[PDB]
Parts: C-alpha cells; structure tokens; sequence
C-alpha cells in the first residue's frame, strides 16, 4: 500500500524472472538418441528372427 | 538395394522371397541394405539427432559417428568387420 | 504483487529445491556390473565356440 | 600367458595356432589364461566397477569377490575348480 | 516466480508420483521359477553322464 | 535315501561307489532319491519361488505342482511313471 513496496515488488520481480532455466535442446536429443539406439537394437532382433523361418536374411 | 523405411514399413522381397514388416519408432529414419542374403547392414539415425548408430551382421556391437551423414554400412561380403573403417570405428 | 506473496514463493522455491535426489553412483555401478557379467558369460560362449573347429583352447 | 584384452583384441595364437578376435564391451577389462590349451581361466573387471567376476573351464558358475584386486585365476592343471579358493568362493 | 505457479506445479508433481508401478514380485518369481527349471535339466543331464562311466546311478 | 542338496554338494556315495559332485544355482534346494541304483528321482524348487518342478528316470518331462510342499519322487521300482499320480499330473 506504499509506493516504495511496490517497486521492491517490481524489482524482486524482475530478478525472479531472470533465472537461466536448464538447456532443454540437448535434453531432448538425448531422447532422441536413445530411441534411435532402441530401435537399431530391435531391428537386428527382427532380422535374426527372420533368419529363423527361413536361411537367408531380407533381400 | 538400399530399402530404407520410416515409420511402419517392407523390407525385402526380391526374388519373390517372403518380405518382414518393421515397424520403427515415431520419427526414426533407418537405412537397410540386404545384399545378397548371407549378411545384412543396418543404419540409425533420428530426424532431430545428433549421432547415426549402425551395426552388421558380422559385427558384435553398435558403432556411432557423430555426422549424422556417413552414408550406411553396405553388406560385408563375408565376415567382414566394419568397426575400425574410416566412417565408423567411434566405438560404442 | 504484494511483497508477502514474493517471499512466500522464495521461502517454497527454497523448500522445492532442497529435495534429496536419489543416489546414483550405485545406479550406474549395477549397469556397470551387469556389463562385466554378460561380458564373461560371451566370453566363456565364445571360448567354447573354438573348442569346436580345433581341439584346444587358445595358447 | 596372461594377455589381458579390453575393447577390441587379440587372444593366443603361440606355437603359430589360430587366433579368435574378442570384442568385449566399452570399457570393461578381461584378464585370460590359456595355459597349454586344455583349460582356460577368465575373469572380468569394469573400470567403473565394484566386482570381478571370474570362472574357469571346470567351473559351472561365475564366482565374484569385492575387492577388484583378487588377481585373476590361473588356468587349472586337471579338472580342478577354483571355487572355494580364498580369494574366490563367493558364490553368485 | 508467482504463487500461483508454484502450486500448480505441486500439484502435477503429486500427480506424476502416484503413478502405478508394474508389479515386481511376480516379475522376479519368473526368473526363479525358470532358474529352477534349467537347475532340474542339468541335473537330468549330469546323472545320465554319470551312468555313463559306471552301469549304475548314484547311490 | 534322500540326501537334499543345495548350492554345491555331493550326492550318492554309499557302498564304496564313486560320488559325483552336483553344483545347482544360487540358491535353488534339489531333493535327490537314487534307491538301489536303477533309477533316479530328482526334485527341484527354489526358496523364494511358487512351483516344485520334478522329474524321474522313467518318465519324459518334467511335472510340476504349485504347492511348493508335495513331498518328492520316490525312486521308481521298474518303469513306473510318475506323471498321473495325485501329487503331479499337473503336465508342463
């Protein structure tokens, strides 16, 4: 109800608003990375089962 | 050939072989290459990525380049190791 | 916008980030010694593998 | 000998026998004794790691011990099993 | 930076913590139960082995 | 008779006849019944596991019951399958 609380308000503010927030680009490509991983890893699976059935690989 | 697949997709089929339905992940580009049968090559690489994972027959782990443009493993023409070449061998 | 409000939200900024992550170095030492497990047990799969086209082990 | 191997290496090949290729994993280190040939003693340490487990030809189960310094076990003459040693007999 | 989000985010982390965990006790009840049936086949193996040698099973 | 066996441990022995050493798992109990010699009953279950898994000479597969409690096989007199009794039948 003081106009020098509100400007400490604003001030305080504007230092809360500055905090520098995680890098988040490099934390989704590890995501990325780790399903590409995931999907190799399947992939050699299913070609092994294929190679069951028959005897030669795809092609 | 070079068959590659996004998605869900066929892989195979030639000579009037039966062809295997893989199913990748949501965004995930793979490269194939089955050459004659005896071996096969496999390539990874997401869209939004930073690392192309590959792998072979022969081999007995998966090897990464941090280029995301090394071109893909083509089939080894028997036992035939491709961790250690110039496009790959950043060992796993 | 009232200065009670900003430091009631620093004082549970402070409580939110004093929670005890879990321990992780014992995290990653059991990935570790799962690899060395599988990688014995090849070992020893691939050891017997030559035992079949020869008659002894290596050396 | 002793010829330990980590990555990717080379096991035996004295008195110009054939050599196989071991590829372990990324970085865990392998410690091998061939003897004369008709045992083999192995063991396994993670650089990273609290355990080394270890066996042997006449063994039938992987043994471990938490020191990560317990040498490793030496190829057996004759049918002769290492668990129970001192350094050893912590049975998985 | 406003109590308004602080509480929001309260709220979705007890959201987020009451997710249902798959069930662990019958997950490794599945490995013991196998463990025991591999130790059962290789006992069969080892006492068909030993009537090898000798015309007569232990004991 | 009916020497258990668990971990590592020896089995049979009796009449100056020689002993064969059985290793099991970590810590998986075995119930072994040799008789006179002809047959063989073999019994197994784990101490933290909800099935008794067992088998005999004469029979071809093994035969399990969940009650972790159903006694064991007997050694067989001649030929005599265990698969249909009241204690199993409970076919794998």
């Amino acid at each position: 109800f003081t106009l020098i609380e509100l400007l400490i308000v604003v001030a305080i503010i504007g230092i809360l608003a500055a905090i520098a927030i995680p890098q988040f680009a490099a934390y989704r490509q590890k995501a990325f990375n780790s399903a590409a991983e995931s999907d190799l890893k399947n992939t050699k699976t299913n070609l092994e089962s294929y190679y069951s059935e028959h005897q030669f690989y795809p092609n | 050939a070079s068959k590659d697949v996004t998605g869900s997709g066929e892989i195979g089929g030639s000579n009037s072989t039966p062809k295997l339905a893989i199913q990748t992940s949501n965004q995930v580009t793979l490269t194939y290459d089955g050459g004659t049968g005896h071996t096969y090559g496999i390539a990874t690489l997401h869209a939004k990525g930073t690392r192309k994972y590959a792998s072979t027959s022969n081999d007995t782990k998966i090897y990464y380049n941090d280029n995301t443009a090394t071109a893909a493993p083509s089939a080894p023409v028997g036992t035939a190791t491709i961790g250690g070449s110039t496009n790959w061998k950043n060992a796993l």
